[PDB]
RNA sequence: GCCGACUAGGGAUCGGGUGGUGUUUUUUUA
């Protein structure tokens, strides 16, 4: 399951990703 | 209808449409009570019919199902057979005006003939290229099974002698059975 | 090139009974096709047909009885007039009382003769004969 | 609780007091059961003769509390008959013609399921429409089949023949 | 309580003979059956009849 | 076509009903109208022609559906302004109807006949001449050569046949045959297996009872109906038949084996599951109750007695509890002194069994119906047994008490009816 | 029945008839609610999601379980895809090839196989283009 | 010869899944009880994962081609 | 016959009685 | 080698899946 997870496909993953992005 | 005839000159008209049967709905069957003058009629549903009643007088039905051929008993008469599409045979007794008997088969059968010198005894036109003899009492088994045609059978019939079987099918071909051999003796 | 639903029904119910089948097997459904079938079916070019709904498109069984020379979709959607009507009749079909051409008015899909009967037009679908 | 409580209609009948009634006497003899009965809550009920000559009660809810009916439906409509012999009792839901027929039919066969739905195309043409119906419970609904199409019948207006396939009806 | 156990409470055996109508086999009669359940039957019993009836041909 | 045959028959039905409201439905003209009605309702060219059609006409003969589509209204018309007007239905003015009645008799269609024979009915009591006075003998064996040629008597025409022959022989001194009473009744004994179509046969198995013709298998018939009162779901079916079989039970000769076996079904079919079945039951036995012989009562009494308590203590329908109760409460005084002695010792008896519940809440119950029907004081006995077994549920009342709610509220309910019956 | 291949398979899946929840089932249609966003949260693709409740939990179909698409489930609960499921896989495939690509100057099977890929990117993102899904201005890459 | 409206039972499961008259999934359900806890668990028959006990964290199935072989020990119902 | 060499259980079926599927009254 | 929108088949074989069966195989290391 953790292998098979992603992190970047959700609006809100991408969301977490800008979040620190920034 | 009437037809003026040839067979006796004790007399010397009225030929033509003498009366007629409205119904609800289509006919794809009819038959005639021999000793009497009772017909039926097979469509949607299976019809007991009065010629001096413009109704019908009964009506029989198994179930839903529509009835697609009949042939009444020639020994037996007040007994009854019909054919559904549901790949089914149904007999029908006219002394309770009830169906009687039901079975279903892997093909629908087009025509069933009665044996003339076998009231319990019956042949039916399947539409598996095969022809089933079948007796009344044990419908659980066929006598005979006829396999000589390539396409479904379409008519059958007696010889008025009952030990010849005559089948018609669609692979343009009439085959002749011995009653009790389940091949044809010849092809037409 | 893939053809319409139509087009697929009429070409097998003709394939089959050229081969002598007696059930044909359509999918997909649709009130075109089943409409246009019972117009053949009224005149009786074809028998009982059956309609299996599988929560789709759906499927009919058609039995045949042999009768049918020629069924077809015509295309494109040209407009039929009501005393014109015949001429279309005799450009296609084989001959003057053979045959039934099949068209979409307002009163609904029906052959040329209800058509003209009703003093109805509309569109042109196809032929039966 | 009161009967009335159980009805949602200001007005109740009087087969509607004696349903409701059946109902919180379920309640009270049920010692957890009550739990789930006493939210639920039925809209009205309808009572339909048959061919057979018996009556069949139809009971109109709603469908969020549908739903919960149906999670002790059986044991509800069991108790029910028991109550009501001579009457068959089903929970249908009050509610795109074709969308709710169909979901009248659904709520008609539950607790079984339609396998299928077949419509014939007769030669003079009659329609025979029907409806093939799973054997989970064929013994119980092959005594129901005859209130079935009655209450189809009777609700949305049309002939419908409910059979059963794998066996020979 | 049932109805029998009433009659028996009395204990006389003359108040028991005097209702005599209450000792004997239940006669109530049974709940009918769905019709096609009673016609299935029917068309059994009569597919029986008719049997017989042709089984008089067989000699 | 058919479905618009069914349309017209529908408008002249309509314009039937507008008639019977309309001013000319009172005058005489309108039996001439419909005596209108009725006489109313009674190869060298070839090789030169050029042809361009290939259909054939079909052939088609319409004139007999008008016949009797102006016969059927006539008669519906004719029926309507008798049965309307009174001073129309004579003989006089009804004479020259009669050779079209005959004829209309005879018709294929079965509706017209249907009509011939309701007038018929309505003509019954009418005084004829020798001439005019046949077509009732007539119709007589024609509706027996319906039922004869009939598969099944569950028929509108023959429905309606039955209904005829029972005015026939209810009005008319002739009577038919024996045999020919014993064939209709086998044929309508199948059929009745279907009691929802049956209404006018009821009728005339009435008639049959009403002039007590004996007939072996009118036997069969009460055995048949009794059954159907408790069975069939219909209200009407349930009162035609009870009336029946009750008429046939106390009227038709029967041996004493018969009679307690009679008894044995109703209170067998006390215990019937279906409410409605139980109530029907009530009724005849009410019957019984109201109207009977001392000795028949006296001889049936105790049984009637302690099954009724039954029903109404342990019955899921309030109803049927309250009418035993009702039922039980009109017997009482009825009961002879020894009969009622009987009583006395049951209700004691149920209330000397201190030691279980179920008991007491019968004494209780049972000693309440007691009051009201026979008073107070007459069994000063079974009274202070009550009071005792009162002051013994009201004493442990207690929360260690073991007596159960339905027991102190069945002792408030006994006690609260000695309170109204007695001072004390 | 392939486009940029010959294959004519028909390998699928194939709904059952009845459109109602098992009888059998016996959890409540809330509880699925908040799993799927507990496995959504924790990064699965509405794809992989339905794959674990099946396999692990009897959810036959999220549609007949509680009657809502898991996108509409997610979507009601503030959570969804970027860009679609279909796209998504594709740009990574096409990432994947050309980082291959750099490495290996000689992969001239790997470079065609690019173009099937990049062509059938177009496609796609010619159509949620067409939906407004997808905002115009988006180009590949 | 077969009749095409009405095929045999056995001839409809001999036959693939989706060319049918009515196409329906011939994967099913399990109930598997966990040997360790005595649980019971939900699991396809087809499942693509291996399914663990959430009691136990025991594997109860393991993923293959087609059918998911369920673990040795595992005991299961058809649900 | 191929199969009947490993199954243990394939009752034999009589061809008079493959053509039936089923009766409404079983004797 | 007639061609096609075109039916039902036969044997053998490659890859995958389902079911059965009894020989290899094998044992709480996997």
């Amino acid at each position: 399951i953790d292998k098979k997870a992603k992190k970047d496909f959700y609006r809100f993953q991408v969301r977490e990703r800008k979040k620190q992005e920034i | 209808w009437s037809i003026n005839v040839d067979d006796y000159s004790n007399k010397n008209n009225e030929e033509g449409l003498i009366r007629t049967f409205d119904g609800e709905s289509a006919f794809q069957g009819i038959d005639s009570h021999r000793e009497n003058s009772t017909f039926a009629t097979g469509g949607a549903k299976i019809h007991l019919w009065d010629v001096n009643r413009l109704k019908p007088v009964s009506d029989l039905s198994w179930g839903a199902d529509n009835i697609t051929s009949l042939k009444f008993n020639q020994n037996e008469t007040d007994i009854l057979a019909s054919t559904g599409s549901d790949n089914s045979i149904v007999l029908y007794d006219l002394r309770t005006n009830s169906p009687t008997q039901k079975i279903v088969q892997t093909m629908r059968t087009n025509a069933i003939c009665w044996n003339p010198m076998e009231a319990f005894n019956f042949v039916t036109a399947n539409e598996d290229h095969n022809a089933y003899y079948y007796d009344m009492r044990n419908l659980s088994r066929s006598l005979n099974v006829f396999k000589d045609h390539v396409s479904a059978v379409m008519d059958v019939d007696f010889s008025p002698t009952g030990d010849e079987i005559v089948t018609g099918s669609y692979d343009k071909s009439i085959r002749i059975y011995k009653t009790n051999h389940g091949h044809s003796r010849e092809i037409y | 090139t893939r053809s319409s639903v139509l087009a697929d029904a009429l070409n097998a119910i003709n394939n089959a009974e050229k081969t002598g089948k007696r059930q044909v097997l359509i999918r997909p459904s649709s009130k075109v096709i089943i409409k246009f079938l019972q117009v053949m079916q009224k005149h009786g070019y074809i028998g009982e047909f059956e309609y299996i709904d599988d929560h789709r498109s759906g499927k009919i069984v058609v039995q045949l009885n042999g009768r049918l020379n020629k069924c077809g979709v015509i295309s494109p959607r040209f407009n039929v007039k009501i005393g014109d009507i015949e001429k279309w009749t005799a450009n296609l079909l084989p001959a003057r009382q053979f045959g039934y051409v099949i068209l979409t008015t307002s009163a609904g899909i029906m052959d040329h003769e209800e058509a003209r009967r009703k003093h109805v037009s509309g569109k042109i679908l196809g032929f039966v004969y | 609780s009161a009967p009335q409580a159980k009805i949602l209609s200001q007005a109740p009948t009087e087969l509607e007091l004696q349903v409701a009634q059946a109902f919180v006497e379920l309640e009270n003899s049920s010692p957890e059961l009550k739990a789930e009965l006493r939210p639920l809550q039925f809209k009205s009920i309808r009572e339909i003769d048959v061919a057979g000559g018996k009556k069949a009660l139809a009971i109109f809810v709603p469908v969020p509390s549908l739903a919960g009916f149906h999670k002790v439906q059986t044991k509800l409509t069991r108790e029910l008959e028991k109550k009501f012999q001579d009457r068959h009792v089903i929970f249908l839901a009050e509610r795109t013609l074709t969308a709710v027929h169909d979901k009248i039919l659904e709520d008609l066969v539950f607790p079984t399921e339609i396998v299928g739905k077949r419509v014939r195309y007769l030669v003079g043409g009659n329609k025979i429409q029907k409806v093939l119906l799973d054997s989970k419970d064929v013994q119980q609904i092959d005594y129901k089949l005859e209130s079935f199409q009655a209450v189809y019948n009777k609700l949305t207006g049309k002939q419908i023949v409910f059979e059963i396939p794998s066996e020979t009806h | 309580l049932s109805l029998t156990d009433m009659m028996n409470v009395i204990d006389d055996r003359q108040v028991i003979e005097n209702a005599n109508l209450l000792k004997g086999k239940s006669s109530t009669y049974e709940v009918p059956l769905p019709q096609r359940i009673q016609q299935r039957h029917d068309r059994k019993a009569a597919y029986e009849i008719s049997r017989q009836e042709v089984s008089k041909w067989n000699d | 076509n058919l479905r618009n045959q069914n349309k017209l028959s529908e408008l002249l039905r309509r314009y039937l009903l507008g008639l019977n409201h309309n001013s000319d439905s009172e005058s005489e003209s309108i039996l001439k109208f419909c005596h209108q009605l009725f006489q109313e309702s009674e190869e060298k060219e070839d090789f030169f022609l050029v042809n361009l059609e290939s259909k054939s006409y079909t052939i088609n003969s319409n004139s007999l559906l008008l016949n009797s589509t102006l016969q059927k209204f006539a008669l519906d018309l004719l029926r309507n302004v008798i049965t309307r007007h009174r001073s129309f239905l004579t003989v006089s003015h009804l004479e020259g109807f009669i050779p079209f009645l005959r004829d209309s008799l005879l018709s294929e269609n079965e509706g017209v006949v249907i009509s011939t024979l309701r007038i018929l009915i309505t003509l019954i009591r009418l005084d004829f001449s020798d001439e005019s006075s046949e077509i009732f003998k007539n119709c007589a064996r024609k509706v027996l050569n319906i039922i004869k040629v009939s598969p099944s008597t569950s028929s509108e025409l023959c429905q309606m046949g039955l209904k005829f022959l029972s005015a026939f022989i209810r009005h008319t001194d002739s009577t038919l045959k024996d045999t020919a009473l014993s064939y209709v009744l086998g044929r309508v004994l199948p059929d009745l297996n279907e009691p929802s179509r049956q209404g006018l046969a009821f009728n005339f198995l009435k008639a049959l009872v009403s002039k007590h013709i004996m007939l072996p298998e009118l036997y069969d018939i009460a055995d048949t109906t009794r059954e159907i009162m408790v069975t069939n779901h219909s209200k009407e079916i349930r009162d035609v038949s009870r009336s029946v079989y009750y008429q046939f039970l106390m009227e038709y000769d029967q041996s004493k084996g018969r009679l307690e076996k009679q008894f044995k079904f109703m209170v067998d079919n006390l215990q019937y599951p279906t409410e409605s079945g139980r109530q029907s039951v009530m009724e005849l036995i009410n019957l019984i109750i109201t109207k009977a012989n001392p000795a028949l009562l006296s001889k049936l009494s105790s049984s009637f007695f302690l099954a009724l308590v039954n029903v109404s203590f342990n019955d899921d329908a309030p109803r049927c509890r309250e009418m035993a109760s009702v039922l039980i409460s009109t017997m009482l005084p009825k009961l002879e002194n020894k009969d009622l002695e009987i009583v006395e010792k049951y209700i004691a008896a149920w209330l000397k069994q201190v030691d279980n519940a179920s008991f007491l809440n019968l004494g209780l119950r049972t000693y309440k119906v007691y009051l009201k029907s026979i008073g107070f004081e007459h069994t000063i006995e079974l009274d202070e047994l009550a009071i005792k077994r009162i002051r013994y549920i009201l004493s442990d009342t207690s929360v260690g008490s073991e007596h159960q709610w339905d027991l102190v509220y069945s002792a408030l309910n006994t006690f609260s009816s000695y309170m109204e019956a007695t001072e004390s | 029945g392939r486009m940029h291949s010959a294959g004519k398979g028909i390998s699928s899946s194939a709904i059952p008839y009845s459109r109602n929840a098992p009888a059998w089932f016996k959890l409540s249609s809330e509880s699925v609610i908040e799993q799927i966003v507990k496995y959504a949260r924790k990064g699965l693709t509405p794809s992989q999601i339905g794959v674990l409740l099946r396999d692990a939990h009897g959810v036959t179909q999220a549609r007949v379980i509680t009657g809502n698409k898991i996108m509409r489930i997610l979507k009601s609960n503030g959570l969804a895809p970027e860009i679609p499921e279909d796209l998504y896989y594709l740009i990574k495939k096409a990432v994947s090839v050309r980082k291959h690509l750099e490495r290996n100057r000689k992969d001239k099977d790997a470079k065609f196989r690019l173009i099937l890929i990049e062509s059938r990117i177009h496609r796609l993102a010619r159509y949620y283009r067409t939906v407004a899904v997808l905002p115009p201005n988006w180009k590949y890459e | 010869v077969q009749d095409l409206l009405h095929p045999t039972a056995a001839s409809e499961a001999r036959k693939h899944k989706l060319k049918t008259l009515v196409q329906g999934p011939r994967s099913y359900f399990l109930d598997v009880k966990c040997p360790g806890c005595l649980n019971i668990t939900t699991v396809f028959s087809h499942a693509q994962t291996a399914v663990t006990c959430e009691s136990c964290s025991t594997i109860l199935c393991t993923p293959t081609g087609g059918k998911a072989k369920l673990s040795e020990g595992t005991s299961f119902r058809r649900k | 016959a191929n199969e009947r060499r490993t199954r243990k259980d394939m009752p034999y079926i009589s061809e008079r009685k493959k053509q039936i599927v089923g009766t409404v009254h079983k004797y």
